[PDB]
């Protein structure tokens, strides 16, 4: 349980972006694509991703970070294949 | 004037109309015999009506 | 004073209002007025005040 | 790129007139039958209002023939009968229409209070309808004979005058005639004619009406609208599910009331085909005509003719503009309220063992409403093989489902909601325990928040549903993240009653007690010394105590002492956290102290210790009040020994008096006053008998013989603590209860003398019924006025939203300590708290600047400025922020549920009209109804008249109702001069000089008046000062902010005096028009910047105007709104909350304001 916000709150300013920004990790968390960036104590991914807010390791900065570089990781395998489709000239 | 409420409207336009005498009727039944058969009697003068039939 | 406004002279023209006050718009008849006034407060059938 | 065609995620919407080919082209075939089912086999009747070709099929994916059943075949058009084989839901979609015979009027833009067909034809109502009825002929395009264009004839006029002009004259009748006019009408030639006239001559009458007029046309002309639209040629026919025909038990049917108006429609159209078909004569299709034009005016819009009544039944039918309205006032189903699933409810009880943060919730309640939850979770672990196996096991209740439950309860809140829902505080979200019972269990604390007592009120649960939910209901509508009242800073957690009556007792001292004057090391070997039996919960004793003051930097002193203190202090001590001073402990503990300690610790250690610090402050409150063995008996109620003689010698009195009035040495009044009085002044006297009788009388003895202190008796702690009981209450119980009043209000002269601890006899209860009744009546009354007003407010604001961050103007208004007549209403702390700054404040000397320029002055900050002397400072507001379209963040102020600046995109106008709201059932021209008045800037019935202009003033002419007044400026032109009855006393001096503004007269004036000729912070300040003298004569606190920013919304609007853009005299947003004039200073026209006059609208008047149609259709009347946006073809882009509410998508607020934003810059854009 996450019985206050408060320091989640000091780590993002808004507030409001504070729960999308948990929002989005949590989603990164629950869909299976991700695992925990901190000892999960059974809490779900809801109190997860507030908690890694308040540790400071996860916010927009960070996952719009990670996404960017995935998306290379996916053209990276993809490569040559997609560039095997010249035939389209 | 008008209440609206077209039962007047409609109650009042055809109030103004007088009722037929019982001569009156058969003078426009003659009428109507007069026109009809001037139609009738223009067809009877037509060949393609005729050939048609 | 409330003769001064008093838009009528006669009986037949006070029941003409009277009819065309409560069933307005349609053409007034002496019958008609006289019959709706004398069955509004004086018939036994559609008035009592038990 | 190809944009798009087919679906996307719409912007905006748009309303206009209909072309018959538009309605065709949503046509999917012409409805030509009255007939609805086959009456035995039940299938649709082929092209009748209900139809499988036109509309779709009764089954899914099935051919109405029977023909193809597979769901292979879809495309398909069958070849029977052609039905394209396709879900029975396309029957709620697919429309249709109906070709009518003769044109018809569109009951809504004839009848509409300024008719459209009207007034865009210049043509008076009565005519139209008289032309509509065939009751007279008009002209059309009259051409150079003798007529005008729009001129009205008779038969025998129109007989005449054709025999006169044959041709180059021409005259309709009927629907034909008023649609001929439409369409031969030429908007642009009338606008650049009625340029000229507009031009050409000087009077008001004239060129007020010719603008008007001119600005209607041309924007009915840029809407795309051409009227010819306003008559309907074709009838669009509502899809069949819509109204539907539906079965019910006993083989009955039931069917919307659409069905009998649409079925008329068709019949009466069908009809007169054939009436023309068979060459009847006028007077027959003439009535025919009318008859389809009432039909069709029942259908759309019924009740502006007829009323006509449902077949059998005599209740009149509900038309479509019926369906649009809905009832319960103006309410459109997001409106009311809307059903929705996990949901549930039931009575409520205490739990004192919970945490703030959570609530009991029923185990089977827990069950059904986590249902699908727990389905997903029984598979996912594999306890269950598929989720029918779930629904098995669920249903079954068996015993490894309980801890799935567990399992998907834990970081899952819930949100929990209460009856009357005024403050956001209405509902709180709760983390769930499972309790076995069927009784929801919450929290004490909160208690207080939603109004809640424990005689049977019942609370709603609703279950967060997606992620975002759950992380919305956790990170802001979760119990510890609202500690705070957001109408003001301090703390709603304020323990209630029994709590009180704890801490109260705890920390209270008597003369003599078990454990006297002895000393100890600290408060652990006090508690140890109590719960043993060997000292008194309340005896005067010094001990030693380690407290912490965290006046370094960051950072917490320590520092110990002896204290002289009592043992229960001691012992509660014990919870209070970290760097607070025992200074705080060492009082009686009230309701007040017990309510600032709280405060205090928040303001100090943050959030969290504060949280944990109320909840253990409730436990030991709940805990040792119970210890404390409070009670009430009947003799707690202690009677003044003296109130017999008081009672008698204050009825000597009267018979003075009567004996007066008997040997006429007094009048009547003036005795019946006399009695009054006396009688008044002998409930004073005996209530401040028994108060001190109550209050001081334990006599108790330390070592001597004698001493006195406060009563412990049990009526007096509870009524002194704050707890519960009052000065009044305990005064009825003991002391002679008041003196009544008859409905009049003319108050009895024989006041009630006997009390509740003695009896009362017949008479005087029954006079007390009165009172009582009118009481509840009262109150009960003052909810829905409540309610009304809070709703007035929300409309007048909600859109507003915090924005920008700073707009940077040094704006603002003057903050002054309230000071009135006597000593500080209400301090300038208080009023300048949490407000931020608009320019760096002084010390009495200078160049040290103490706050600098803009800054958030918390309580430091102030108590910075009340070290020194600083009895004024310029502070920024709401009312004055330079942003357009919302508030900046900067601007606004601090103050939420946590007392960190506000955030960007918070809601305030909907927080400021609740925050508003919520008191208004606590308050008592004066009055609620007064409050009501100010925000409805309604100008008094004895109101005062300012000076119009500064400058010695005299008086002039004569006696006409008015005698004039003459103002003479020194060095401007005098010829201001206003008429003021003389029949009114006047004030002003005939010789004196008057400033613009002073009062030339008494009584209240008019907020307009002090709007013109004093000004905007002088009206703001008005308003606020007026409606806080309202509230707070009843205690109740309310932030300057939130009546501000309702203040900004009803000043929204102003009308320009100068011009050199748009129109001269209109009324428009100053937001538009700043934006426009700031705009014009620089480049454009070098400048040819407006001036304008800021306007004072009403809340219930400003509310009117709304730029998003869909908005306004919900709160006004929205027959009128939505026929008056179509005309105008006028595009609703949403941007608001309301509108966004009804077409349901994320609020341009909140959580969702990161979307809207996003999309918003996408918009006007690359
Ligand atoms: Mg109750
Ligand atoms: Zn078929
Ligand atoms: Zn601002």
């Amino acid at each position: 349980a996450r019985v206050t916000v408060q320091d989640a709150v000091e780590k993002i300013g808004n507030r409001f972006d504070l729960v999308l920004v948990a929002a989005r990790r949590a989603r990164q968390m629950q869909v299976g694509g991700k695992d925990p960036l901190v000892p999960e104590e059974n809490d779900k991914t809801t109190v997860i991703a507030l908690r890694e807010i308040e540790e400071g390791l996860i916010n927009n900065q960070i996952l719009d970070v990670r996404e960017r570089q995935e998306q290379q990781e996916q053209e990276a395998a993809e490569l040559q294949a997609v560039t095997a489709i010249a035939e389209g000239r | 004037g008008r209440t609206t409420d077209p039962v007047r409207m409609y109650m009042r336009e055809m109030g103004t109309v007088e009722l037929l005498t019982r001569e009156g009727e058969i003078d426009i039944a003659k009428r109507i015999e007069d026109g009809i058969n001037q139609v009738q009697c223009s067809v009877a003068e037509y060949p393609e009506a005729i050939t048609y039939l | 004073e409330t003769l001064r406004v008093d838009p009528t002279n006669d009986r037949l023209s006070a029941l003409v209002e009277i009819y065309r006050m409560m069933r307005p718009g349609e053409p007034p008849t002496r019958e008609a007025a006289e019959s709706l006034f004398e069955n509004l407060f004086f018939s036994e059938d559609r008035y009592d005040l038990s | 790129l190809k944009a798009q065609t087919k679906t996307e995620e719409f912007d905006a919407i748009k309303i206009a007139l209909a072309s018959p080919d538009m309605i065709r082209s949503w046509s999917f075939g012409e409805v030509k039958k009255p007939e609805t089912i086959n009456y035995r086999t039940f299938k649709p009747e082929r092209d009748g209002l209900f139809c499988a070709r036109i509309f779709g099929p009764v089954k899914d994916y099935e051919c109405l023939c029977g023909k193809y059943k597979r769901l292979k075949h879809r495309g398909v058009i069958c070849e029977k009968c052609g039905v394209e084989v396709t879900q029975t839901k396309v029957r709620r979609e697919r429309m249709g229409h109906i070709e009518l015979a003769s044109p018809t009027a569109h009951i809504w833009f004839l009848k509409s209070l300024p008719s459209r067909i009207g007034l865009l034809l210049d043509m008076p109502l009565r005519d139209i309808e008289r032309v509509l009825y065939f009751e007279s002929y008009v002209v059309i395009e009259g051409g150079m004979t003798n007529l005008e264009r729009q001129q009205i004839l008779t038969e025998e006029q129109y007989l005449d005058a054709l025999e006169e002009f044959g041709d180059e004259f021409d005259a309709k009748m009927g629907a034909e005639a008023i649609q001929a006019l439409l369409k031969s009408m030429d908007l642009e030639q009338e606008c650049e004619q009625l340029r000229e006239e507009l031009n050409e001559t000087n009077s008001e009458t004239k060129r007020k009406k010719l603008t008007k007029r001119i600005k209607l046309l041309e924007a009915f002309v840029q809407s795309g609208n051409k009227p010819e639209w306003m008559i309907l040629t074709v009838l669009p026919v509502l899809p069949p599910d819509l109204r539907p025909l539906v079965p019910l038990d006993g083989g009955r049917f039931a069917t919307s009331d659409l069905n009998d108006l649409y079925r008329r429609v068709i019949n009466r159209n069908n009809r007169l085909k054939r009436l023309l078909d068979l060459a009847a004569p006028d007077i027959i299709v003439r009535n025919e005509k009318r008859m389809l034009q009432e039909a069709v005016d029942a259908l759309l819009d019924n009740g502006r003719r007829g009323r006509a009544i449902t077949g059998s039944n005599k209740r009149p039918l509900k038309s479509l503009a019926d369906m649009i309205k809905g009832k319960q006032g103006r309410f459109r189903q997001n409106l009311l309220g809307k059903r929705v699933d996990y949901s549930g409810r039931s009575v409520i009880t205490v739990g004192p063992y919970l945490r703030l943060h959570q609530c009991g919730l029923p185990k089977k309640m827990a069950l059904e409403l986590f249902k699908p939850f727990i389905y997903g979770k029984l598979e996912l672990r594999g306890l269950a093989t598929t989720i029918k196996a779930a629904k098995k096991m669920v249903e079954r209740e068996e015993a490894v489902v309980w801890d799935i439950l567990d399992e998907v309860i834990r970081e899952h809140p819930v949100l929990l909601n209460r009856a009357p829902t005024l403050h956001r505080l209405g509902i709180q979200a709760f983390e769930p325990v499972l309790i076995e019972g069927k009784a929801i269990q919450l929290h004490p604390l909160v208690c207080a928040a939603y109004n809640a007592d424990f005689d049977g009120d019942q609370m709603a649960v609703h279950v967060p549903l997606t992620l975002e939910a759950q992380l919305e209901a956790r990170a802001l509508m979760m119990s510890t993240n609202n500690i705070l009242s957001p109408a003001n800073g301090e703390p709603i957690i304020v323990p209630s009653q029994d709590v009180v009556l704890g801490l109260y007792y705890m920390t209270r001292d008597c003369v003599n007690a078990k454990g006297e004057g002895m000393v100890l090391t600290g408060p652990k070997e006090a508690e140890r010394l109590y719960r043993s039996g060997l000292a008194s919960l309340h005896a005067r004793v010094k001990v030693r105590i380690t407290e912490y003051e965290k006046d370094a930097n960051g950072e917490l002193v320590a520092k110990t002492s002896l204290k002289d203190t009592t043992v229960g202090r001691a012992i509660l001590w014990m919870i209070v956290p970290k760097g607070l001073p025992y200074s705080i402990v060492n009082q009686a503990l009230g309701k007040k102290a017990i309510s600032k300690m709280l405060n205090t610790c928040y303001r100090i250690l943050g959030l969290k210790p504060t949280v944990i610090f109320a909840d253990q402050i409730m436990y030991t409150g709940f805990a040792y009040a119970a210890r404390s063995g409070a009670s009430v008996g009947i003799d707690d109620m202690v009677i003044p020994e003296k109130k017999h003689e008081i009672i008698s010698e204050a009825e000597a009195e009267v018979a003075e008096i009567q004996e007066q009035f008997q040997s006429g040495l007094v009048t009547a009044g003036e005795r019946y006053n006399k009695v009054i009085d006396i009688w008044a002044a002998a409930n004073d006297r005996v209530s401040k008998a028994m108060m001190d009788n109550l209050q001081t009388e334990t006599v108790i003895n330390r070592d001597g013989q004698e001493e006195k202190q406060v009563s412990f008796n049990s009526i007096y702690m509870m009524a002194d603590s704050g707890a519960r009981g009052s000065a009044a209450q305990i005064r009825q119980l003991a002391g002679m209860r008041g003196l009544m009043a008859k409905p009049d209000g003319s108050i009895i002269e024989t006041p009630i003398t006997a009390n509740f601890r003695e009896g009362l006899n017949v008479l005087q209860y029954f006079i007390s019924t009165h009172g009582a009744r009118k009481g509840l009546a009262d109150t009960a009354l003052k909810t829905a006025n409540s309610g009304y007003l809070t709703r007035r407010l929300v409309d007048v604001a909600q859109d507003l939203v915090v924005t920008e961050d700073d707009c940077g103007t040094h704006e603002g208004i003057m903050m002054t300590p309230v000071i009135e007549g006597g000593d500080v209403k209400e301090p300038l702390r208080d009023r300048v708290l949490g407000r931020v700054t608009a320019e760096d404040v002084l010390k009495p000397g200078t160049a040290d600047i103490l706050v600098p320029r803009n800054t958030l002055l918390h309580e430091q900050w102030c108590d910075l400025l009340e070290e020194n002397s600083v009895d004024a400072v310029k502070v920024r507001s709401v009312v004055s922020c330079d942003t357009d379209f919302g508030v900046c963040a900067h601007c606004y102020g601090r103050d939420l549920a946590r007392g960190h600046i506000i955030n960007k995109g918070e809601a305030i106008g909907v927080i400021a009209a609740q925050s508003i709201g919520e008191p208004g059932t606590q308050l008592t021209t004066g009055g609620l109804p007064r409050v009501a008045d100010l925000f409805e800037a309604r100008r008094p019935k004895e109101p005062a008249i300012l000076a119009e202009i500064s400058g010695i003033v005299s008086f002039g002419k004569e006696t006409k109702g008015k005698r004039r007044l003459v103002i003479t400026p020194v060095d401007g032109s005098d010829p201001y001069e206003e008429m003021i009855p003389k029949w009114r006393q006047l004030n002003v001096f005939e010789g004196e000089r008057v400033e613009r503004g002073d009062v030339i007269s008494d009584g209240p004036e008019a907020p307009h008046d002090i709007l013109r000729l004093r000004g905007v912070h002088a009206v703001t300040r008005y308003i606020v000062n007026e409606v806080q003298d309202v509230y707070r004569l009843q205690g109740v606190k309310i932030n300057d902010k939130h009546i501000e920013v309702i203040v900004r919304q009803m000043l929204r609007k102003a009308t320009i005096v100068n011009a050199g853009s748009s129109d001269f005299l209109e009324g428009e947003q100053v937001e538009y028009s700043r934006v426009k004039i700031a705009n014009r200073e620089l480049e454009a026209n070098g400048k040819v910047g407006a001036t304008y006059s800021r306007d004072l609208l009403g809340i219930t008047k400003a509310s009117l105007a709304t730029e998003s149609f869909i908005s306004a259709a919900s709160f006004q009347e929205t027959t009128r709104v939505l026929t008056e946006a179509a005309v105008a073809g006028k595009r609703d882009e949403l941007r608001g909350l309301k509108e966004n509410v009804i077409v349901g998508r994320l609020i341009p607020a909140g959580t969702g304001y990161a979307y809207h934003q996003d999309r918003m810059r996408r918009r006007a854009a690359g």
